[PDB]
């Protein structure tokens, strides 16, 4: 599993990112999961498997998945959100895996 | 066995019905033997397999699985753990978390 | 959702830790907790769980050797042992916990998976080791 | 939640359950639109009806 490091796009800007993987990782199972970890706090969890919210984000950070490649948007973008973005999913081999962490600068 | 002389018989083997009867005898035969059994509805569950740990050679690598799944006991509230050695032919990759295989 | 980390000790070559991970406001035996490592800046890296009333693991292939995670469902506390670290992979270790119950008791212990692959949930603060 | 008239008002409701699955220790949530007439109240914490 991997992504691109780093997005910037500007300030009231809606930015878009993905990652990338193969069948095993992304394509399949549809539990793909993405975390915004702000410097030095924990990742918060805002995906949920596809295109769900665990409830206090706001404007949802509603994603998609295609082939596979699972991606989301951020509408609305303020300074709030300069953190480091990671995709994780379900893996074969009964595992769970992490990306690379793209760092949205906004 | 009586032979009978100066009588020439046309056979077909492949019209007769001896065999499907034979071949019906053994199914119900089977079936009733194996009804009066065991049944392993309760090993239906997930099993944590990992590799056998004796010396293997190059052609058994994977054709064998060291596999542990909880069971049922002699009482409904009680259960225990059952370390079995598994042909890899028997369990199929399930998905989850926390067990791997499934009996096939 | 309470999760309170303990033991943030970096250690010479050789050393080997014992980390815990109380756990408080919500049923202790029912829900997944799950370790993460931080990576000297790098990326996530999954280490592995447990389900405290099974007590069922799940090492990933990297680690199925060295951590030993464990819990004690009495004092409400998850336990991960690392052994062999060395001084490689120094990191920030956080622990997690699950969104929904993994098992499922209805009354006794008759557990009863319920399918949940959203182990990663109130992600609680980490310890750097 | 459909649209009905006021003659089947009460008559079909829509009731979930935990049914089992082909583990033995893996439940499954389902849902399920059932008539009236094949169902009876029973009054629990978290159930209303079972099967008549
Ligand atoms: C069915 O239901 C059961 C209901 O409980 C369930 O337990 C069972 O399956 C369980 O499966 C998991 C794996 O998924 C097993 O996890 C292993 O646990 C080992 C630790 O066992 C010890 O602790 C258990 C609980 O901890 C209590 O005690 C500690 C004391 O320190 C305390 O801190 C805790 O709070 C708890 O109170 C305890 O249950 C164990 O007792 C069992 O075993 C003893 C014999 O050891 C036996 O007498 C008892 O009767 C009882 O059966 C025991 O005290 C842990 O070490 C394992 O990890 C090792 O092995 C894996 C293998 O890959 C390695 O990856 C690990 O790294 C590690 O090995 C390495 O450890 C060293 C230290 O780091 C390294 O240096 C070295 O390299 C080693 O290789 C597993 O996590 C769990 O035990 C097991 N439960 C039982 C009861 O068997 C269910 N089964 C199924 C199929 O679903
Ligand atoms: C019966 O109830 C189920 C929920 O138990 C309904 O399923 C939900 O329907 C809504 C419709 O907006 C969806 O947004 C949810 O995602 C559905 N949830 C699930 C778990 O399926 C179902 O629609 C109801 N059916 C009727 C006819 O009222
Ligand atoms: C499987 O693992 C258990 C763990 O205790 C061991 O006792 C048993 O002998 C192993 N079986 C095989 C076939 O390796
Ligand atoms: C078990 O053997 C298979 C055979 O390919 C191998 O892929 C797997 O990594 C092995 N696992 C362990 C724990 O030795």
């Amino acid at each position: 599993l991997t992504q691109p490091r780093s997005v910037s796009e500007s300030p009231g800007q809606s930015v878009t990112f993905s990652c990338t993987g193969t069948s095993s990782d992304i394509g399949g199972y549809n539990y793909v999961s993405w975390f915004q970890q702000h410097p030095e706090t924990a990742p918060k969890l805002m995906i949920y498997e596809v295109s769900k919210r665990p409830s206090g984000v706001s404007d949802r950070f509603s994603g998609s998945k295609s082939g596979n490649t699972a991606s989301l948007t951020i509408s609305g973008l303020q300074a709030e959100d300069e953190a480091d973005y990671y995709c994780s999913s379900y893996a074969d081999s009964n595992t769970l895996v992490f990306g690379g962490g793209t760092r949205l600068t906004v | 066995e009586i032979h009978l002389e100066n009588v020439t018989e046309e056979f077909n083997m492949w019209k007769n019905n001896m065999v499907e009867q034979m071949h019906e005898d053994i199914i119900s035969l089977w079936d009733q033997s194996l009804k009066p059994c065991v049944k392993l509805t309760p090993l239906c569950v997930g099993l944590q397999c990992t590799n056998v740990t004796n010396n293997i050679t190059d052609d058994m690598r994977g054709e064998l699985k060291n596999c542990s799944f909880n069971a049922t006991t002699e009482l409904r509230n009680k259960r225990q753990k059952v370390y079995s050695l598994f042909y890899r032919l028997d369990i199929v990759p399930m998905v989850d978390l926390w067990t791997n295989y499934r009996l096939i | 959702v309470q999760l309170v980390q303990s033991g943030a000790e970096v250690k010479k070559p050789g050393a080997s830790v014992k980390l815990s991970c109380k756990a408080s406001g919500y049923t202790f035996s029912i829900y997944a907790i799950t370790w993460v490592r931080q990576a000297p800046g790098q990326g996530l890296e999954w280490m592995g769980g447990i389900i405290p009333l099974v007590g069922i693991t799940n090492y990933a292939q990297k680690f199925q050797g060295r951590v030993t995670i464990t819990a004690d469902t009495s004092t409400t506390t998850a336990y991960m042992e690392l052994s062999s670290l060395r001084s490689e992979d120094t990191a920030v270790y956080y622990c997690s916990r699950g969104l929904g119950p993994s098992i499922e008791t209805e009354d006794d212990y008759d557990y009863s998976y319920t399918s949940e692959y959203n182990l990663l949930h109130v992600w609680g603060r980490g310890v750097l080791v």
